[PDB]
């Protein structure tokens, strides 16, 4: 325990050599009233100086609740000391909150998100993880104290879900799901199959942030569904059976898409101008589970699926901040 | 000639990063301000701002005189709030008494042009309405 | 980007061979 208190401290030395160069040279540049008078060189300090702040108030913590614990807590935990051992659980606390700031924070990370699950190859197995996929996703809702909204569901005919859209609100959504977004393979004896020999199965899962006139149409089916045109996705809502909120449903959506589509679409543009594979694998054979970016395995494939692990997730996003 | 109040904590030792060389736009340098402040600091408590007068002569020794700690620091500190309010009205985050503004009132006297110790704490009351807290 | 990639063979599904099985037969082993 002592030895993972001390790992975690070390990450937060790891932005010591970050924040007070950085801040040396605000100071030095950025602080003067004739760099002041052009606003962008301003604004420039003021973010440089945020990066400042963070470190100063949070990095106390690190270094006095540590220099102040081996005296009292060395021999003594459970006489005494009770206090002083879970002491330290409130500097674990401020550790946490830490990393969890660093690892958000970053654009559209505390708007609502709406993951898409779609199916792979296999067709029946296939919609079967689909399926599995989209239960995990609503019990990790269900845990983490959200509001689950669910808009498109479709079944697949032999078996299973073909196809699913499902909007999560709430604190902090998108920034948990966003690193999930990609394929997710089943590798696993089928049900189906009589030989029961081993299968892969695959699913997209597509997440997005939520954020004309006549190009739009709107059709009914109580069913609803809002058709930009000109781009040339289609939405459909089934949530509610009052009409006008499943079209109010649908527009956020569609408006989430739209938007979805340009920003990505402008990045690459700038990438030109200027993963590979599965992203995680469940292999419930072997009752094992590789994420194959970030290198991390559970052991425990039912605990993950049951509820999606916070913790993978935590890492995912952590490799997402250092890309970014 | 260049007198403006422009200044953070003044226990913090030489805060250049919020203004700094603002007061160090005329031909006085920036050690010797700050020298000012310290030595002025070791009187009164460390944490809180402090104005003083910049009268900066073309000799580059200037005088100063400090004045009473900021309004807005004094009328928090009665309180015991960091964020005073967002939307005050709407919903009250917190509030004060008058006995407690009165007798904040009385300690800056010297700096606060007035004679009636009433006239002062209805103005602090004021502020702290302002602030968003219903006395 | 997403949907046509699912698409794509990479993500095709795998079926492994057996080595008690049905369709088992080596012919000559992995070693001699």
């Amino acid at each position: 325990n002592a030895s993972r208190n001390a790992w975690k401290a070390s990450g937060g030395i790891f932005d010591i050599p970050q924040k007070e160069t950085r801040l040396k040279e605000l100071e030095r540049r950025l602080e003067d009233p004739s760099l002041w008078n052009d606003p962008e060189a301003a604004r420039k300090v003021s973010q440089e100086a945020a990066r400042l702040r963070r470190t100063v108030d949070t990095f106390r913590s690190l270094e006095s609740d540590l220099q102040g614990l081996l005296e009292l807590m060395e021999e003594l935990p459970a006489e005494e000391r009770e206090a002083l051992k879970p002491e330290l659980e409130e500097a674990a606390k401020k550790l946490d909150e830490l990393y969890h700031q660093t690892l958000l924070n970053f654009p559209h990370a505390e708007k609502n998100a709406i993951l898409t699950i779609q199916p792979g190859a296999g067709g029946t197995e296939a919609c079967d993880w689909a399926e599995m996929l989209l239960r995990m996703y609503t019990r990790f809702a269900e845990r983490q104290g959200f509001q689950v909204e669910v808009v498109d569901l479709t079944p697949g005919p032999e078996a299973g879900i073909d196809y699913a859209q499902i909007l999560v609100k709430g604190e902090n959504a998108y920034g948990l799901l966003s690193p999930e977004a990609g394929v997710h393979r089943l590798v696993r004896p089928s049900p189906f199959d009589a030989s029961g020999r081993r299968h892969t199965s695959f699913a997209g899962v597509e997440v997005i942030p939520e954020v004309k006139p006549e190009e739009l149409r709107i059709d009914v089916m109580s069913a609803v569904r809002v058709v930009h045109l000109p781009t040339g996705i289609t939405v459909t809502c089934q949530t509610t059976r009052s009409q006008i909120k499943n079209k109010e449903l649908a527009l956020k959506i569609l408006k989430a898409r739209l938007y979805e589509l340009e920003r990505k679409k402008r990045e690459e543009e700038l990438k030109a101008l200027r993963w590979g594979s599965q992203i995680r694998s469940y292999v419930l054979d072997k009752n094992y589970v590789k994420d194959h970016r970030t290198g991390l395995m559970r052991h425990d494939p039912e605990n993950v699926l049951d509820g999606d692990l916070m913790d993978l997730i935590w890492a995912g996003l952590e490799w997402k901040a250092g890309r970014r | 000639q260049a007198y403006v109040k422009l200044q953070v904590a003044a226990g913090m030792a030489n805060p250049s990063p919020p203004v700094g060389p603002a007061l160090g736009q005329q031909g006085v340098n920036i050690m010797e301000f700050c020298k000012a402040f310290n030595a002025k600091t070791d009187s009164i408590e460390k944490g809180l701002p402090i104005p003083v007068v910049i009268t900066v002569y073309a000799d580059r020794s200037f005088t100063f005189v400090t004045k009473t700690p900021p309004a807005a620091v004094l009328l928090k500190k009665a309180a015991g709030i960091k964020s005073g309010s967002g939307k005050p009205n709407k919903d009250k985050v917190g509030k004060i008494s008058r006995a407690q503004l009165q007798e904040i009132a009385q300690t800056k006297a010297a700096d606060m042009t007035g004679a009636d110790i009433e006239a002062m704490t209805r103005s602090i009351e004021g502020t702290a309405r302002s602030m968003g807290l219903v006395v | 980007a997403i949907e046509a990639l699912l698409h794509d063979p990479l993500f095709r599904q795998r079926v492994e061979k057996n080595k008690k099985g049905k369709g088992s037969y080596m012919r000559k082993g992995k070693h001699g």
